[PDB]
């Protein structure tokens, strides 16, 4: 060390072999040799210094057993180098030719010495600082000396055995071992060995007892939030689920059940439909649901709920292209299968319950049934339409207001819901062979009188439209006849009160006599009278006034002409004296053509009377 | 005229490392093809070597591999070369997918038998000494699966490590390790010498029936047959009988119905003063058994283990049991004991079948089920 002592040992010479070869021939101690080699000035060099081989055979050749020699070198060591120090030189030392065998001889008379002490592997990781490398350990150049020893320490006491991952459990907690293990496979070096160690981990798990429940958090699951299934910790997790079932038969529990531990349906049953829809999970959503629908069914959970926990309720107008659609109508299928009228909650029940009503549903089958991707379920719900109907013995009268068709107004006939109800109008009819119903009757349920005959008469003049319309009028007819219908009592529903001036060529005028003619027909007690009508809902000057101003157009001519004589029949039977009937006539016309009027009118009450 | 026929097998190697799995598996499934058209030499030094260090594919592809490699001999060489398929299956071995490693492990069991006395010493105990003593949990358990093979062969040095390697691999900190160790037990100790049969094998049997988990024990009281089997009466009484008589009343009915299937087994073995006084009271038990499994177990062999049995014994002791079977609840234990109840009339006497099993006999003739009936009708 001190100036001058440097150059000095310039000058002291190297033994050599003479020098070797007269102290074994005096035994003179491996340690003496030790000291005047020059090998106490090379500390972690010492391995690689070339008289090292020398001391090392002499110290063999004064021993007797390889073990011996070894022995005797260490105790040289074990004076000189800290355990770690020691060990990392003779990992070092075992990497290189010259010095392998020497090397792992000094390595296995260590941990021969070690385990004397019996020192635990444990206390070997602590000697060694692999508490310390953290997420670095897999790369320290001490843990295969370690792995050594923990080998060495397993084959001399075994019933007292560990193992690396229990190890690295004890000082890091399973949170740090986890962690450790996540760094190590970013790196290539590392990667193999840290999925060998998160085998380790799981079947180190499966040793302390920890069940599916405790290893959901030890995974991590929870950190992934909603969105669990897409991470390989959940594969890890079923991989785990799977050992724990082969160790627990009578525990067995399924992943469903385990995630219904974690989750409630409300939460679990939306995370397993967007999974379904993203096709790397699709097969594991598909089976979850699968199961969850089983238990569902086991637990006779309502189609309702089921319906909103598939997230139906949030379809809308989308509802028959909802992926889930199919799968909530099979449930709803199996859960009412052997179930009778009043214990079972059918598709058209969820569907109104969900506050979509009848008219909404079958619109959207009426556009999905044009896509070919949709049609069959669209063909399945609208069966689910005509179920609902049918159950509860519903008229076609009813299935008309069920599909809103009363607020159409004039393009009623047109709507799509329109064959909707005639297909319910001819399957009612079939199946009621002596209740008949007419097509008219939605429509006088829905619409007046006036409004519906006005409908029907709009529609008599388009040509799409005018066969049902022209049909639909005598059936109208014949629907006020059916219900008693007093002529003079329709006249007023018709509104026809509101006008006499063209009243003669009012279409509604027109109807109105189609159905007094009908009335007529069937054999009143007291034939009924169009101009009786005219007279009570206008007055006599306003019947003749109109009457006169009718006379004057070809095309009214003639009944105006036959009603005014009808009109002076009337006036003779209540016994109008001529100047009354003067009076009113000449609101209308002249004085000759009145004069002619009178005279007529005053012949023919002689006629009757005189 | 060489290279044309061949250029198929030089796609088939191209195909080796496909993108599509579906090829690769192909051409594993051609491996004899390739190597026949490679030669014997260089499927040795090319084939073989390309298979054991590019192992990283799916599990269909690496057990494929393992079948194929476990057929794999007359394309090295034949026996002289068998040795030189043990090293990829050895990584076959510690992979953690069970079929995989099993496959391998069954593969590596077929060379073995098929390697001859001084390859299996060169080259088959490393092998099991390395998977016994392996870092992996998987390695430890396929190795409990090998040693068969290697201990007949193995200087006494072997044979005695190799007895303590097994020890251990008892004792291992894995429970999966010990299950393994448990399931081969028997068939190891088989190949084991007289001398070693009881002192070695039966710490290793008592150290597992002493295990901390319930799957470990239930593994090693399934060898107790096998064990019984190979002992002599006395180690037999001494060591096995005791593990029976207490597992025959443990908790778990899976347990009960693996000692009720293994009674009668046992029987021979320890003779008819230890059986009387050990195994007659623990077989009534399970005749009494809480669960209806462990009691068709039983009754579907009152007959055999009567027939080994002193008359008034089996009167005194059997018959009870008997009755109360003919009019147990569950049907199948009706079944089981009706399709055996009839052997017993030559074996008691008509004397004792006269006043015993006739009553049982006529009963189970009237039988609200046509199984018990046919069962008793049939072997008249």
């Amino acid at each position: 060390v001190p100036g001058f002592e440097k150059l000095a040992n310039l000058l002291k010479p190297k033994p050599g072999l003479k020098k070797l070869l007269k102290w074994a021939d005096a035994k003179k101690p491996p340690e003496t040799v030790f000291t005047r080699l020059r090998l106490d000035k090379t500390g972690t060099q010492l391995f690689d210094n070339t008289d090292f081989p020398v001391w090392a055979a002499y110290t063999r050749s004064v021993a007797q057993t390889d073990s011996e020699a070894s022995a005797v070198m260490l105790k040289t060591l074990v004076s000189r180098y800290s355990d770690e120090v020691l060990s990392g030189m003779i990992a070092a030392a075992k990497k290189s030719s010259k010095t392998e065998s020497i090397a792992t001889k000094l390595e296995t008379e260590q941990m021969r010495t070690w385990l004397a002490a019996k020192k635990t592997p444990d206390d070997m990781f602590l000697v060694f600082k692999l508490n310390k490398a953290g997420d670095d350990i897999l790369s320290s150049p001490l843990l295969s000396a370690w792995t050594n020893y923990m080998k060495l320490s397993n084959k001399e006491n075994p019933k007292a055995q560990t193992t690396l991952i229990a190890t690295m459990t004890k000082h890091y907690g399973d949170s740090g071992v986890s962690q450790i293990l996540a760094a190590a496979r970013k790196s290539p070096a590392t990667q193999s060995t840290a999925k060998r160690l998160e085998a380790e981990q799981v079947q180190l798990w499966l040793k302390k007892g920890r069940t599916p429940d405790d290893t959901f958090t030890l995974l991590s699951l929870d950190r992934a939030g909603d969105d669990l299934l897409a991470s390989p910790q959940f594969n890890t997790w079923m991989k785990y689920i799977n050992y724990y079932n082969k160790e627990n038969p009578d525990e067995k529990t399924t992943v469903l059940a385990k995630l219904m531990t974690h989750f409630d349906d409300e939460e679990l049953t939306p995370i397993l439909v967007v999974a379904r829809k993203v096709p790397s999970t699709e097969s594991t959503a598909a089976k979850l649901q699968a199961e969850q629908f089983k238990n569902w069914l086991s637990a006779d959970k309502s189609p309702e709920e089921a319906f909103t926990l598939l997230q139906l309720d949030k379809a809308g107008d989308d509802l028959l292209t909802n992926p889930q659609l199919t799968n909530w109508l099979k449930y709803t299928e199996n859960f009412n299968l052997n179930k009778e009228i009043n214990e079972q909650v059918t598709a058209i029940q969820v569907f109104r319950a969900q506050y979509v009503d009848d008219s909404r549903i079958a619109n959207m089958v009426i556009a999905a049934e044009k896509v070919p991707n949709t049609q069959a379920i669209a063909k399945r719900v609208e069966d689910e339409l005509f179920k609902g109907w049918t159950v509860v013995l519903n008229k076609p009268d009813d299935v008309f207001i069920n599909l809103k068709l009363e607020t159409v107004g004039e393009n009623v006939f047109e709507s799509p819901l329109w064959s909707f109800y005639t297909k319910f109008l001819e399957k009612y009819n079939t199946a009621n062979p002596g209740k008949e119903q007419t097509m008219i009757s939605g429509l006088a349920r829905g619409y007046n009188d006036v409004t519906l005959t006005n409908m029907l008469l709009k529609a008599k003049e388009a040509p799409s439209t005018k066969t049902l319309a022209t049909k639909l009028e005598d059936e109208l007819v014949q629907y006020w006849l059916a219900d008693k219908k007093l002529p003079d009592k329709l006249f007023g529903y018709l509104e026809l009160k509101e006008s006499v001036d063209g009243i003669l060529t009012n279409p509604v005028f027109n109807v109105w006599l189609k159905y007094l003619n009908a009335f007529n027909d069937k054999a009143p007690v007291k034939k009924a009278l169009m101009i009786d009508t005219l007279k009570s809902a206008f007055g006599d000057v306003a019947v003749s006034n109109m009457l006169f101003a009718a006379k004057k157009d070809p095309g009214t001519a003639k009944v105006a002409a036959t009603l005014q004589t009808a009109l002076l029949s009337k006036w003779v039977l209540e016994k109008k004296t001529p100047g009354q009937v003067s009076a009113i006539l000449k609101e209308g016309a002249g004085a000759d053509v009145s004069a002619k009027l009178l005279a007529t009118y005053s012949a023919k009450f002689k006629v009757r009377w005189g | 005229m060489i290279d044309e026929p061949l250029y198929p097998i030089a796609v088939l190697i191209d195909e080796l490392k496909n993108d599509d799995i579906q090829l690769r598996l192909n051409s594993i499934r051609r491996l004899s093809t390739i190597a026949r058209a490679l030669g014997e030499e260089r499927t040795r030094k090319e084939l073989i070597p390309f298979l054991s260090e590019n192992n990283d594919d799916d599990d269909e592809v690496l057990l494929a591999m393992a079948e194929e490699l476990g057929v794999f001999i007359p394309y090295v060489g034949g026996v002289e070369y068998a040795h030189v398929l043990l090293p990829p299956l050895e990584t076959l071995s510690t992979v953690e997918e069970t079929c995989v490693r099993e496959k391998a492990v069954e593969s590596l069991c077929r060379v073995g038998s098929q390697m001859r006395e001084s390859d299996l010493v060169d080259h088959f105990i490393s092998l099991v000494k390395r998977l016994a003593a392996g870092e992996w949990f998987t390695a430890r358990v396929s190795a409990c699966g090998v040693f068969h093979i290697a201990y007949p062969s193995a200087p006494d040095m072997l044979k005695t490590e190799l007895r303590s390697l097994y020890t251990q691999l008892c004792q291992d900190d894995m429970p999966m390790v010990r299950r393994a160790a448990a399931t081969n037990l028997g068939k190891f100790a088989a190949t084991v010498e007289s001398a070693h049969l009881k002192t070695d094998v039966m710490s290793m049997f008592e150290d597992l029936t002493q295990d901390d988990q319930d799957s470990v024990r239930l593994l090693a009281v399934e060898g107790c047959a096998a064990l019984g089997k190979l002992l002599e009466p006395q180690d037999c009484v001494q060591h096995i009988l005791p593990v029976i008589v207490n597992f025959s009343q443990d908790k778990s009915w899976r347990v009960r119905y693996m000692v009720a299937n293994q009674l009668y087994e046992l029987c021979e073995a320890v003779g008819p003063e230890p059986t009387r006084t050990e195994l007659v009271p623990a077989y009534v038990r399970l005749l009494r058994d809480n669960e209806a499994e462990v009691r068709i177990a039983a009754a579907g062999k009152v007959t055999k283990f009567c027939r080994i049995l002193n008359p008034e014994i089996a009167i005194q002791h059997i018959l009870p049991c008997v009755k109360e079977l003919s009019s147990d609840s569950s049907q199948h234990v009706r079944s089981a004991l009706a399709s055996v109840i009839m052997g017993m009339a030559p074996v008691l006497g008509k004397d004792a079948t006269i006043e015993h099993l006739l009553p049982i006999f006529l009963s189970l003739l009237k039988d609200e089920f046509p199984d018990v009936r046919l069962n008793i009708i049939s072997k008249l």
